[PDB]
This record gives C-alpha cells, structure tokens and sequence, in this order.
C-alpha cells in the first residue's frame, strides 16, 4: 500500500527524511522561536503560589486538557507520516494509543528550559513547584528529569522530527495485526533518521538517546497516578476530563 | 466508552 512497506533506495530514504521533517514542521503545536523568546517570561512567586492553591482536581483537569491538546497535534503528525494512513485502522489506533504520549514527552523538551529547570505552561515558564497541587511529585520530577536529559542532546527540529517518527512507528507494540508492514516502515524510518545523523555528523547522539524502557516507565507512571486520582475524584474524570484523554489512558 | 481516535483518523 506504500513504497516504504518494502526496501527503499538511498534516493527514497532522502525523500523520506524531507517528508518526515515537513510532517513534523506542520504539526509541531508550538513554534521553537516562540518557546525560546518566552524564556524570560517566568511566573512570579505570587503566580506560583496561586497554582499551588488550586484544588487537586482543578489542576488535574487543566493538565489533562493540556495533554489532550498536545496529543491532537501528534495524531495529525501521524496522519501526515508516510505509510501511516496505509496501515489498517486497528494498527493506527494501537500505535497511537501506545506512542502518542511518548511523542508528547519527547516534544516537550522544546518547551523546557534547562538553564533554570522550567517548563512553558499556560503562557509563562515555571518550575516543577507549579504542579504541587496534583499530588504526583515523583511523576512530575521524572518528566522534568526526562526533559532535562533530552535538552542536554541539543536536538535540532529535524532530529526531533525523525526521532519522534521512530517513537511512533514501533513494530513491537502489542496488538499489531500487520506487524511485517510496520517492521518495514520502521526500518525505513530508522534509515532516514540514521542517514540524517550521518550526513550532519551527529551519529554520536544515538548512544545518548534514552532507552525505550524510560519512555515506557513515564507512560506507566502517568497511568498509575491517573488511576489514583480517578479513585479520589471519579466524577471529575467522568464529567470533566477530555474524551480523547480517557480513550488513551483510562480505557474510554 | 469514549472513542475519538477513529473520528480524528477518518476526518479529512
Ligand atoms: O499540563 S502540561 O503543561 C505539563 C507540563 C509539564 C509537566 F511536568 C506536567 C504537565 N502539558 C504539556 C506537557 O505534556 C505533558 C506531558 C506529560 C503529562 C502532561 N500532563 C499531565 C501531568 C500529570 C498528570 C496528568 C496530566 F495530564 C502533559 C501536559
């Protein structure tokens, strides 16, 4: 159903690098230029205190909606990715259910400022203390550490494009019906990413990329903390959490 | 029983 479900030549791999970088550029949610410009715009002590005084449920609802907005851009990225729309609907949903949160966790390093350990949230930069009302301090600290580690790699926009395409197209996800088609698309996207790193003298980042188990651990922690919150405020999740968020993380 | 992904995937 697609050229990239079979062996691709060097010229086809070059074409794939460009296509992936284009798909990412058109769906990145926030502009890198905007994120860097806004670094000097930091929440005041008064503003941090205001977020800390919010109820646990109010903060969970806000963060669930921010995650859902980010995920909607990843769904559009997937739709634009060569070969993804040629996979069967079962497989597209398996790949998105397993990988959309992983892609958001990678993308968010762009919005993280390693100089002062702050993230861009609701118009300004704030530290992990902004999220204290959620009552999931280990998960927040793990997300900040993850962004800090990716920030140390000094990714270009094109490297994030290619690395996130590969995070999404993972033939090991349980539930894939057309596993061999996904394996070949993954192989070609791996070649595109590695070709780009070779061409730009950036192959040294490969040994520095986080292990898959790290992204899995973050996703598992998020689902675990959500289950704890849901037990405390079931009607908040039922009535006020976004439907897409529930489809991805609380089985509908 | 929320199903949104199928709508997003099928919307052009
Ligand atoms: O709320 S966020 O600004 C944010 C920014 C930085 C953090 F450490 C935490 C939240 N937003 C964008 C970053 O992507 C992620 C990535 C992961 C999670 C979430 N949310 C989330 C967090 C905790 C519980 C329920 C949740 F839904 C978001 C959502």
């Amino acid at each position: 159903e697609n050229l990239y479900f079979q062996g691709a030549s060097l010229t086809e791999i070059e074409h794939l690098v460009q296509s992936v970088c284009k798909s990412y550029r058109e769906t990145c949610q926030l502009r890198l230029e905007d994120l860097l410009r806004q670094r000097s715009n930091i929440f005041s002590r008064e503003e941090v205190t205001g977020y800390q005084r919010k109820s646990m449920w109010e903060m969970w609802e806000r963060c669930a909606h921010h995650l859902t907005e980010a995920i909607q851009y990843v769904v559009e990225f997937a739709k634009r990715l060569s070969g993804f729309m040629e996979l069967c609907q079962n497989d597209q949903i398996v790949l998105l259910k397993a990988g959309a949160m992983e892609v958001v966790l990678v993308r968010m390093c762009r919005a993280y400022n390693a100089d002062n350990r702050t993230v861009f949230f609701e118009g300004k930069y704030g530290g992990m203390e902004l999220f204290r009302a959620l009552g999931c301090s280990e998960l927040i600290s793990s997300i900040f550490d993850f962004s800090h580690s990716l920030s140390a790699l000094h990714f270009s926009e094109d490297e994030i494009a290619l690395y996130t395409a590969l995070v999404l197209i993972n033939a090991h996800r349980p539930g894939l019906q057309e596993k061999r088609k996904v394996e070949q698309l993954q192989y070609n996207l791996e070649l595109a990413f590695h070709h780009h790193l070779c061409k730009t003298h950036r192959q040294s980042i490969l040994a520095k990329l986080p292990p898959k188990g790290k992204l899995r651990s973050l996703c598992s922690q998020h689902v675990e903390r959500l289950q704890i919150f849901q037990h405390l405020h079931p009607i908040v999740v039922q009535a006020a959490f976004p439907p897409l968020y529930k489809e991805l993380f609380s089985g509908g | 029983k929320h199903k949104i992904l199928h709508r997003l995937l099928q919307d052009s």
